[PDB]
């Protein structure tokens, strides 16, 4: 339940 | 007659120069030391021998007879940073929301406050400046907001640049091409329900080319209540249409991939609660909508052409109203310039072709965080960016009226619009020429 | 002789300078309010202790033996939209087609109207403006024309700039290399039969780079009927000739993909219905075509370089032939300057390799909706795009006769060519300095 | 000695500004009409009366 | 010797008239307004501007 | 018989 | 035997 807020797939 | 004498020199007549300048190697040493280019000492004497300030004794004698005048040419050079502190380009309130809960067993409770985000001084031009901005409202968000419920779909106020509604189709109420035609137009500020942003202490609303049509009512607050009209129109289900091929097309995309909701009003309505204020402008009623009392200005990065005032204080006299003092912000002033700063602009078709290659050459996709989200999205980088350069300046003030008894040292002083020295002056100097004006 | 008094201050001899400045922290709070940057009020007082207003009291008299007269320069900025409804560069009357109808048992029945679109303020650049425009042809068609009959087919009106006549044969009476050579030359207007536009209340005329050889006699129409001589050849079936290899040839493609007509006149012909500007101009009758009656021009983007003239009802004595009043659209004038804008100029070689690139860029084909049609088409963008850029203009007017009695509170007006204030004036201040002339 | 005087308005002295302009609303309409933006007549009159 | 000036307008010799009158558009708006014709303000000066 | 007028198709 | 004058071929 944390968002890192990152787009890590691309 | 007319003479010009000094200690023990031959007199000289008619005209000659002194020399007010701050690189001396003498004086800088003794005199300034907690000063700056903008407010230093200097010696007028220009005699090797002679200590400063026992030079600060003797004194140029301009003859007595006659009332002189000098013209005064300057030279001043800066380079201020176009975001920084003291020119209040690198702040701005803006109104976010901080949580989103579950309450009282049915209510959706929304908190939303206030809150004052800065910048990294310097970070030059103007789309990168824009992105800055998003990532401070980031920034934020990932310090409260996750933290406290709301969602990345509920972000409000994002800084954008693009016409939110170049697809839409009269009839379908959609934007056909199932994404907003990524062409940046204008930097224009998007807001969602109940946020907002405000200016009221920061020039760079000059930045985002935002400005009242009535200046002078201290009070930049721009509402999601006041982006009436004009609400970002929503997305054609592409996929749906297509493959359906009735027609589906009433299909208003509703999320995207790693499903995000584009908060649209209601399970019917083709519009979204986004609301742009791009839109506003040129799209909504233009009696009372924003156009009313905002107008669509060009950018311009420096944030606003000011001017700096000097003074001699100690070598002019002062001009017709200023009364002479002693407080170093109130000296009287002698000449104004603006402050030496210009808007080059360049072309970079590069742009989006760039975000697009930008990203992978930016080993992080920092700034496009939500690279799905068609609203959240990183704006597009307009072709032709500006950047503030900093230009030296060879002014020219008018011929000023000088005492017939210049001091050993003068006093110089470089002044800023509120009246106090500017941090960012890295060279100032200037020549006096004096010259008969008539007699007593 | 050549004093110049103030309330109870030692008395300053000939010359000194007031300055006219709209920043003053006190001023701004009081005074102007209701105002702007371009009609404003402000203290020439310059004497930190008296209630601005009480300030108007006091009076800068220059000695009244005297008639004397001030250098007035000043720094003028704005920050004005290339494109914008002030400047009137927003909107454009053209006739398009509205209905086509199956008339009557056996008539075709075609209706023409004329509209007026009008564009999003701000967007620059020249070909983008051209392709918002073209757009706006279109987004009316999307409400009114398929609506009603009318196919693409038959859009009647479209900015193009593009020499439809490169490949042209001789002999063929067909573009040989069966495309309309993608280059860019010059902006044009392409008409279908019965319509036509009009700019007669535009300046946006300018923009496209065509004037009238006689520009006094108001009234800018240009009609389809007028495009004598020049009518877009048409293409070579390209793949018919070649596959057949008698030759087919004679064979002008007469659709494409997506089949659309390309409007032929006959079966016959090699002509088609479209008629282009460009090609009237420098390919039809030089006598009586339209190279008889308009200009082909550079382009600029600014729209036309148009002057502002100041006043200072109060400071200056009111030059020659104008008379004093209070209504602020008729002050008197006392200096001239041309409005601070300019046309950047920069390299894309990116063009049309960009529009190529440029279309996969922006997730939209919005501005190319007919990638085939070879009229229909994007224009291509022109290598050399042209910007509007605002810039500070350090101006100087000459010495201009003074008032021997000035009032603390000055009146600051600048206008434009039809005597009103202008809206995108961020910063205007003024320098004066008196000076004897000769006395009474 | 060296004034600059106009039908019925205060004398002037030392001097002022005459402009000579094509944009006058007026003078296009009446005037010029057949010329263009190198040959023009325009009036430096400037009073809006007349 | 014996003028009469105004403002910034030619110097008038000898004579002229100055006019006292109520019916104004301009004064009566503003000025006048609790006053009635045997109490009232006028302006003399008579310049359309200002 | 709806013309969306935008070619989906490229 | 007509000449074109164009290389359609590339």
């Amino acid at each position: 339940t944390f968002n890192p807020v990152y787009p890590y797939d691309t | 007659r007319n003479s010009i004498r000094y200690s023990e020199l031959a007199p000289l007549f008619d005209t000659t120069r002194v020399y007010l300048v701050d690189n001396k190697s003498t004086d800088v040493a003794s005199l300034n030391y907690q000063n700056d280019h903008s407010n230093f000492l200097t010696t007028v004497i220009q005699n090797n021998d002679y200590s400063p300030g026992e030079a600060s004794t003797q004194t140029i004698n301009l003859d007595d007879r006659s009332h002189w005048g000098g013209d005064l040419k300057t030279i001043l050079h800066t380079n201020m940073p176009n975001v920084n502190e003291f020119m209040f380009t690198n702040k701005f309130k803006a109104r976010v929301m901080v949580s989103r809960s579950l309450t009282k067993d049915k209510q959706v409770e929304l908190k939303y406050e206030w809150v004052e985000f800065t910048l990294p001084e310097g970070n030059y031009s103007e789309t990168m400046t824009i992105d800055l901005m998003n990532n401070a409202i980031v920034e934020h968000y990932l310090k409260v907001g996750r933290q406290n419920g709301v969602l990345e779909s509920d972000i409000g106020v994002k800084f954008d640049t693009r016409n939110f509604r170049l697809g839409f189709d009269p009839v379908t109420g959609l934007v056909m091409p199932g994404v907003y035609t990524n062409e940046a137009f204008h930097p224009d500020i998007i807001l969602l329900p109940g946020c907002g942003v405000d200016f009221t202490h920061s020039r760079l609303s000059n930045l985002l080319g935002i400005r009242k049509r009535q200046p002078f009512q201290e009070g930049f607050r721009i509402t999601y209540d006041d982006l009436e009209g004009g609400n970002i129109p929503a997305l054609l289900d592409v996929d749906a249409y297509q493959a359906s091929l009735k027609k589906p097309v009433i299909k208003p995309l509703t999320e995207d991939s790693k499903k995000r909701s584009y908060n649209l009003i209601s399970n019917d309505s083709t519009f979204t609660q986004y609301r742009s204020w791009y839109l506003a402008y040129n799209y909504g009623d233009p009696q009372t909508g924003i156009r009313s009392w905002t107008l669509l200005c060009t950018p311009d990065v420096t944030c606003g052409s000011e001017q700096v005032y000097w003074s001699l204080p100690d070598m002019m006299q002062d001009p017709v109203t200023f009364r002479s003092t002693s407080q170093i912000s109130n000296f009287p002033v002698v000449g104004a310039e603006l402050l030496p700063v210009h808007s080059k602009s360049f072309y970079n078709d590069q742009a989006v072709y760039s975000q697009l290659i930008r990203q992978f050459t930016s080993l992080t996709h920092v700034f496009n965080r939500f690279p799905e989200n068609q609203i959240l999205a990183r704006p597009p980088a307009p072709t032709i960016t500006t950047v503030s350069e900093n230009v030296p300046a060879l002014t020219d003030h008018g011929t000023l009226p000088l005492r017939n008894s210049i001091g050993g040292v003068q006093r110089v002083t470089i002044t800023d619009a509120r009246r106090r020295t500017c941090p960012y002056v890295y060279k100032a100097l200037g020549i006096v020429s004096p010259r008969v004006l008539s007699s007593r």
